[PDB]
RNA sequence: GGAUUUUUGGAGCAUCGACCUGGUAUUGCAGUACCUCCAGGAACGGUGC
């Protein structure tokens, strides 16, 4: 089973997702298309070396993104 | 879903992978991540490269600008469409 | 400016409808915990304002005691009124009317039927002081705190229910060194565990209790705190016993007590201040501590769908029919009509009856298809 | 209508430091040629008057701030608790005083529509 | 069970909600399929029996005021109070002639009612709650 | 279908992933390193055929240099980490 | 008419001939600048042409800012506080204002990046050793009412005042 | 939805823009990459190695 799946639903968590270029935005992720497009609302982003800016809305990308943190409240046999 | 089309033709800034904030109208946008920002504006910051010297960042307009999928990193709103 | 008169009166009026806002919250019942945190954190700032309102109101009182002795005497008087009644005969051309001198503060300190809120407390929100984790107020998150923990200790052997047995303990041996690191953590696990404090009950002096905190640690735990029957005297900074009291009250004031060791009183007195903060909030929260051990054992016993179930909790018609055009009628008041049967059956009504009884026309079959009034008045003086 | 209430206000600042009932600031103004119609009763005006002049008689107490300060309503959230359940216990038992009464009159409005009204004794 | 076909009077049938006719019965099976028809869906005692009778006998006090009659009754031992009420002579048990005239009576529960007869037209109010009174500390009642 | 499923059951029991399979049999803790210089031991709850896993549990470590660098590592509950930045999936770690 | 969020959500924002985002506020007869914060640094230059402001103060913290045209106004007096918060300023158009004394330019000189400034059309520039006195105010300046600094000029500006 | 163009990863030197001084010819109607040349100073910055 592909992993695309068991990340499109997810909606109204706080995740955080870290970056290729050492990027880091922790926000409530509202969307998740096949693409792994991962769009966000209220998110606060860290870059590399920089002061963590605080966005009302992102849309990050499939391959711009590195990896996922999820919470501790979060199944993960119900979701695969 | 269409998450990508809610928030066509404002002003939003889109991050590239250089390091770079693109800054513009993105009025159409495609399934591989492209972008055409119109009246866009290019910031790049710049290194001091000393002790004393502060951090800057240059700026350039180009106008319509057509991003690809391969440089884009992610991409925030800024401003209502005027 | 009455400061003396008018403002302690419109300070005690403020305080009267804080007391009676807060007596109609009191009075109303709860049904949610999040709706029944949110009417005692607006109950708590409105008892911030009324005390800011009276501290304002109790300063005002040093020129009060020099104007007494010109107001209260009896010779004095109608003059200065007589000149202030000139000083207001000023132009009252504004004509506009101003009932809220008094409904003003009564409807501020009131909330409405969409939103529970108060107009001061309409920024509110509990989602920007309290985490999804913790249901506000009803568990504790403890899950960044056993990740810290994991990430001091260096070590994968240590699960979330022997973190919980760990943090059970008040005043058994601990795990790790007092001299190590792992207390550094130790107060900022207690750094968000006072903040529960300032969480699960807002409408609690929190003042009183930090100066009773304070005081308890001064008089009590900095002076032999735990007797016994090495063993009888034991210090939390120094980490050693002691053979009676008056030894322990000679090494207190020690060369090596002082400032001559790395957990002395000088540098090491923080730690031992958030080390008794930490376990006096277990203390007072032992009840949510138990809580939220029972949830997460209840997380971790079930399965996956019962942890997902948990973490989810015409214009044909106006244009076939003559509608949709403009009619005049100057009868009555050069009304507008959409239609020429609808203009008929209006003539034959109770509307155009009125309109031609001003002018002195009665109601006949001959003023039918009158429109305009000097046709009307000519064919009623016609006949 | 903030003339009439500033006028209002100042006559209850000028009645209130009065030493005596008809001996005061504002009896005196009466016969000086100064029109007051919110010194009558019979006016709607009077009873806002009254009220203001309760307050400002109110405000003159030795604990409303003059020569003392209060400590338990400025310095004490607990003892502002305990004056709101009191305050929240005083309407509870008016509203049922209130519904008493109304049983009251409902059981004499029963009582009075089934009494016999022909039993006529003429004494 | 469709609500809206019914059975005219030429043997047919027709839709009430559209206001349609069809001649046989395969036409009106077929119209409920349609535009139409989708729009048309879319867009639509026991406290007189337990009083106790008696009749005692009542002591009342009339006196002329000018700016008031008081009866002595018994003890209740009931929180309900006399009431008194004015009515016409008109109804009686015999129905004697020449009655013209209004009669207040006020009447309580274990007594009598107690009936004055008022020549004038209106002197006073005979309301309950307006000018009456009934002391229950001394058993006193008054109404003026 | 179920042949594809089959088929794909058949690879990722019997092909280069199978050390992964080890990761879902035994809940066996793997290595992977990362694109950043970033170790991450932890075990694997799912993953797929484009080496995206599911990591519960996960301690990241690296290099961050200041002299020396020290070992700052980090621990996580759960995370997901994509098949892109995977280089080295070791199934056996050290310690 | 007061100036506040409404009229700048409302006005036009597009950009100008000089490849900058610029926001049009002509026609507005504003007697005071305030609750400019609303823009979110997402222009690089500001017209207030038509206006009927006595003071140029009240300005929020703009990073973004790099021209500000103060052009057709009656300002009187100039804010102290203008380098605070505009720390990108470059360009500064003054002209047609109502400055007399040549003490107004003083906290003009508190920009370290301004290049360019326009004073013309002002009683301030008829009296003598205007030019000369603002050179030696403010030296970081290389355009002054559309003309260029000069090493005579400059000379001149440092020799007098002493 | 995994195989080169987008989405399951290649991760002190050279050049250009300026800043300031003098002579020099063009006075000209367009949507222009930039726009005359020489000489002198610089204790200005960006990019790649």
């Amino acid at each position: 089973m592909k992993l695309v799946r068991f990340l499109m639903k997810l909606s109204h968590e706080t995740v955080t997702i870290e970056l290729k270029n050492g990027t880091q935005v922790h926000g409530t992720i509202t969307g998740v298309d096949v693409s792994m497009n991962t769009h966000l609302k209220a998110v606060k982003m860290t870059l590399k070396n920089r002061e963590p800016v605080q966005l009302e809305t992102l849309s990050i990308r499939g391959n711009n993104i590195r990896y996922f943190i999820l919470p501790d409240s979060l199944p993960l046999d119900t979701l695969l | 879903s269409s998450k990508m089309l809610q928030h066509i033709d404002y002003r939003m800034r889109c991050i590239l992978q250089d390091g770079r904030i693109f800054i513009g109208t993105f009025k159409a946008f495609d399934k591989h991540m492209n972008l055409i920002l119109c009246d866009c504006d290019e910031f790049r910051k710049i290194k001091p490269k000393n002790s004393k010297q502060a951090e800057r960042e240059e700026k350039r307009v180009l106008g319509l600008v057509l991003l690809r999928g391969e440089n884009l990193v992610s991409m925030t709103v800024e401003g209502p469409p005027p | 400016m009455e400061t003396i008169l008018e403002q302690q009166r419109r300070y005690h009026e403020e305080k009267e409808r804080l007391m009676d806002v807060m007596a109609k919250e009191m009075l109303t019942k709860k049904s949610t915990l999040r709706d029944q945190i949110n009417s005692d954190h607006r109950t708590r700032a409105m008892q911030d304002r009324y005390m800011e309102v009276s501290g304002n109101l109790r300063d005002l009182y040093d020129d009060k005691d020099g104007l007494r002795k010109e107001e209260l005497n009896a010779i004095s008087g109608p003059n200065e009124f007589a000149e202030f009644y000139n000083r207001l005969k000023q132009i009252k051309e504004f004509h506009r009317k101003h009932p809220n001198e008094i409904c003003v503060p009564m409807s501020v300190e009131f909330e409405e039927l969409l939103k529970a809120r108060e107009n001061p407390s309409e920024e509110a929100q509990n989602l920007v002081e309290f985490t999804d984790e913790e249901g506000y107020g009803r568990y504790l998150d403890l899950h960044d705190c056993y990740l810290k923990y994991i990430n001091l200790k260096a070590s994968e052997k240590l699960d979330y229910i022997t973190y919980l047995s760990i943090f059970d303990q008040l005043f058994d041996i601990p795990k790790e060194r007092k001299n190590a690191e792992y207390k550094r953590y130790l107060e900022m696990l207690l750094e968000y565990l006072q903040d529960y404090t300032d969480r699960v009950k807002p409408l609690q002096d929190q003042n009183e209790l930090f100066g009773k905190i304070q005081a308890e640690f001064e008089k009590k735990w900095e002076n032999g705190t735990f007797p016994g029957w090495e063993e009888r005297a034991q210090r939390l900074f120094s980490t050693k016993g002691k053979s009676l009291e008056s030894l322990d009250t000679s090494l207190f004031a020690k060369n090596p007590k002082s400032k001559g060791t790395k957990r002395d009183t000088e540098r090491n007195k923080d730690i031992a201040f958030l080390e008794a903060q930490i376990y006096e909030y277990v203390e007072i929260l032992g009840e949510q501590r138990h809580l939220t051990h029972e949830n997460v054992q209840r997380k971790q016993a079930r399965t996956g769908e019962e942890r997902e179930e948990e973490e989810e909790e015409p214009y044909w018609l106006y244009k076939l029919h003559g509608l949709n055009i403009n009619y005049n009628c100057e009868i009555c008041g050069n009304y507008t009509y959409r239609g020429p049967k609808a203009f008929q059956r209006h003539f034959a009504e109770w509307r155009h009856a009125h309109g031609m009884r001003c002018l002195g026309i009665p109601n006949t079959a001959h003023f039918a298809n009158v429109t305009q009034i000097e046709d009307a008045v000519s064919l009623w003086a016609k006949l | 209508s903030a003339f009439d209430l500033d006028v209002v206000k100042l006559t209850a600042q000028f009645v209130a430091r009065n030493g005596r009932q008809f001996l005061t600031q504002l009896m005196q103004k009466e016969q000086r040629n100064y029109q007051f119609d919110f010194l009558r009763p019979q006016h709607s005006l009077f009873n806002y008057f009254t009220k203001l002049v309760e307050q400002y008689t109110k405000i003159l107490i030795p604990p409303k701030g003059l020569f003392s300060k209060l400590k338990k309503e400025a310095e004490n959230p607990r003892e502002v608790l305990d004056q709101v359940c009191y305050r929240v216990e005083w309407a509870k038992f008016q509203e049922r005083e209130r519904k008493k009464e109304e049983e009251e009159k409902e059981k004499e409005r029963v009582a009075y529509a089934q009494i016999d009204w022909h039993d006529f004794v003429v004494v | 069970k469709d609500p809206y076909f019914m059975k005219n009077h030429l043997g047919s049938y027709e839709c009430k909600l559209c206001l349609t006719l069809h001649n046989n019965e395969g036409s009106y099976l077929a119209h409920t399929q349609g535009k139409k028809h989708q729009t048309n869906l879319a867009r639509r005692v026991e406290v007189k029996k337990f009083v106790k009778i008696g009749r005692p006998g009542y002591k009342v006090t009339k006196q002329r005021d000018s700016e008031l009659f008081q009866i002595d009754y018994p003890e209740i031992a009931e929180g309900i109070m006399p009431r008194h009420r004015f009515m016409s002579a008109y109804e009686q048990r015999i129905e004697p002639p020449d009655r013209r005239w209004q009669y207040l009576l006020m009447a309580a529960e274990p007594y009598e009612t107690i009936a004055f007869k008022v020549p004038s037209r209106e002197i006073d109010k005979a309301e309950g709650k307006f000018w009456t009174h009934w002391n229950r500390e001394t058993k006193q009642f008054f109404l003026q | 279908p179920e042949e594809l499923q089959k088929r794909e059951e058949e690879e990722f029991n019997t092909g280069p992933l199978s050390v992964l399979t080890q990761s879902v049999k035994n809940n066996t803790q793997v290595l992977i390193n990362c694109r950043n210089n970033k170790k991450l031991l932890g075990r694997v709850k799912a993953f797929d055929r484009h080496c995206n896993m599911v990591l519960e549990n996960v301690k990241e470590m690296w290099t961050e240099v200041p002299s020396k660098p020290v070992n700052k590592d980090r621990y996580i509950s759960k995370m997901f980490l994509r098949g892109d930045s995977v280089i080295v999936v070791l199934r056996n770690p050290l310690i | 008419v007061k100036l506040t969020a409404e009229l700048i959500e409302q006005a036009a924002q597009y950009t100008n001939a000089v490849r900058d985002r610029e926001l049009d506020l002509r026609g507005y007869k504003i007697p005071v600048i305030e609750n400019l914060g609303a823009t979110l640094d997402q222009f690089d230059a500001i017209d207030f042409s038509d206006n009927e402001i006595r003071k140029l103060d009240g300005f929020p913290l703009l990073r973004r800012l790099k021209t500000l045209l103060v052009n057709n106004n009656r300002i009187c007096r100039i804010g102290e506080g203008l380098d605070q918060a505009l720390p990108c300023l470059t360009e500064l158009i003054l002209t047609n204002n109502s400055l007399v004394e040549l003490g107004d330019l003083d906290p003009l000189a508190s920009l370290k990046s301004l290049t360019y400034l326009s004073i013309l059309r002002n009683p301030v520039t008829n009296k003598k050793h205007y030019r000369l006195y603002v050179i030696y105010k403010v030296p970081q300046v290389r355009v002054l009412d559309f003309q260029k600094v000069k090493l005579k000029e400059r000379q001149e500006a440092e020799k007098m005042f002493k």
